[PDB]
């Protein structure tokens, strides 16, 4: 079985990041809809150690500021290697996708939503790879 | 006690009526779109209920003994037939002419039927 | 003839997985259709030793949770190397494609349906490669 | 001139396969058409030694069982290296493309029709590469 | 004992009627779409039965001796012709004018024919 | 932690470049619009050391002079490695994307606008990569 990869690295620096779980709930008392007035509940936590890297190409959809008919919108993304388990959304449930807070190109800090998670069930070592997309500015995603 | 045949019964029985007349005339085998199966062997026909059109205003009202109201509406259902091997164009045509044969219709489209 | 590849590996860990065969049957007595009320019959079994790996890219159709007009649907897939023979569906028959149970990105376990099987008839060694797609949530595939 | 490649290999196993030539003929006595009631005439033979390999990717058109509006159809293909000469169809003639019998993903055996043949006229050694596509289930191709 | 010529006979004989008149006028060679063959040598024509249209209500009913009923329906079949070499536009035109020549038609479209 | 990359290179020559920050302001007193008569405010500065390189391919959109129905328009771009932090535009603000002055294919000098910025937050060393597009001739961008 794997031995070296089953232990923490000692050459490349790694950092911890903050995250938060997400659910949703219905608030309207009389509306007949599952949506109602949707609300999201958060529960914070942290990842043991992570590595953050940017997109490699220069494709038009990967550029940071984009020109739309309204104005120069904003976009960011990352690829993350981590030893913590993060989950995407699951259907027929009230759980949403986990989010984690990282620096952006504008100098601030914003939340990124997990979109793709990679796992190797037959190997055993707990090492994962994630792909993240920054939440739209002015909202908390979906 | 004054019962009837709701929409669900009529709609489901119309498919089987078409299915039997296609089988009994063309001699091909029949299959629906509802569930998928590995493609059969030999010529066969596929049946689908592509579209359904309503007519706006109800034509009749039947009052139960206790006062409940049953409303009747006219509709038009369109079925898409597809024949897959052999001489498919010949097969479909014989289905068309079948509706002009009196005895054959009476088996599946008796007078007073809801379609 | 091949010798080394005709024996089980001794460096990379391998695991066994569970599977199940699938047929179908007609139930309606009077319906004139081959479909009738379709039913599927199962017969379980296991694979001798297997290796599971995830998709390598990040293409939009390979992401786990997808945004549709209804809601955040679910999707998963894998690539599997195995020494057991698994079969796809065959036409003009009542046999369906084999399925096997593997972990998913949501933390649960679900059935994957074999879609592509690779064989090397001229080599002789019984080593195969499969490509699997997770069954739609809430159903048993087709 | 080439020497080593002008002799049979002694490390990689090779197998022989069966084939059959194909012509066509008109049967209708009065129909004015070249087609008439077409018939195909066969003459069997074998290839001296061959190697069979499957398609390398996972593109949607290379998958084995495909979902169509009728039902889960069937598809297979191969790449073959051989030292026998096989011919494709030639126009203005009554000769059709050669076929050869190989195992499939469903566990049976079916005929594959030659579609692409590669030759190196300036080299001299008789080594060829072919690309084959399985005949539609329930028919004898075209 | 009161027999007839069903749809299958008429439909199949119409193709051959078109095939012979094309061969006998233009001098080209003819081929159908039903089965595929390596492309012939020299100019030739391709025949296809692209489409077929029914007419809704039957025009005649013939009663057998024992009471069985035979129903007759009007149709319209469309054939797609394609000419592949030489002067194809000239070839097709001569097919068009052939239907205006009396003696030539009588060979293949005799009075009383079902098409 | 990284040591060698945390210091300035000593083999490949590097140069400094000039830049300028950009904001915007509304001037019309009575117009009800956020746009008003837009104006841009500049504040110059310089980058510590930079490397400039051109696009690698020959794709039709990367050529310098382009034929349009009006006349042979002009286009240029670059890829820059730098140890200074430059920012793109941020929404809901009055800040615009930074620009920097570089030589062009026509022999002159023109302003390039930052479009994509790459950062490695988990590594620590301040080394960045930028992608720039020349401002349209006769205007000051947007």
């Amino acid at each position: 079985a794997y031995s070296l990869l089953s232990s923490r690295n000692r050459l490349i620096p790694r950092v911890e990041v903050q995250c938060r779980k997400r659910e949703w709930v219905k608030t309207d008392p009389d509306s007949p809809f599952l949506n109602g007035g949707r609300e999201v509940l958060y529960t914070p936590f942290t990842a043991v150690e992570c590595t953050v890297q940017p997109m490699r190409g220069k494709a038009i959809r990967d550029q940071n500021n984009q020109l739309m008919i309204g104005g120069e919108e904003d976009y960011d993304s990352y690829t993350v290697y981590s030893e913590t388990l993060l989950f995407r959304a699951r259907e027929g449930t009230e759980h949403l996708s986990d989010q984690m807070l990282l620096p952006d190109s504008g100098g601030g800090q914003t939340w990124f939503t997990v979109m793709k998670a990679d796992m190797y069930p037959s190997s055993g070592v707990p090492r994962y790879r994630y792909y993240l997309i920054a939440v739209p500015v002015g909202t908390e995603g979906g | 006690p004054l019962d009837f045949t709701n929409s669900d019964v009529v709609m489901g029985a119309l498919t089987k009526a078409v299915g039997r007349l296609c089988l009994d005339v063309t001699g091909y085998d029949v299959v629906e779109a509802d569930e998928t199966i590995p493609k059969p062997e030999g010529p066969y026909i596929l049946v689908d209920l592509s579209l359904l059109t309503p007519l706006d205003w109800a034509t009749n009202e039947v009052v139960d003994e206790d006062g409940v109201v049953h409303t009747a509406h006219n509709y038009t259902a369109s079925y898409t037939l597809t024949a897959y091997r052999g001489k498919p164009h010949w097969a479909l045509s014989r289905v068309h002419q079948a509706f002009g044969l009196p005895f054959l219709r009476e088996k599946y489209f008796p007078t007073g039927s809801p379609y």
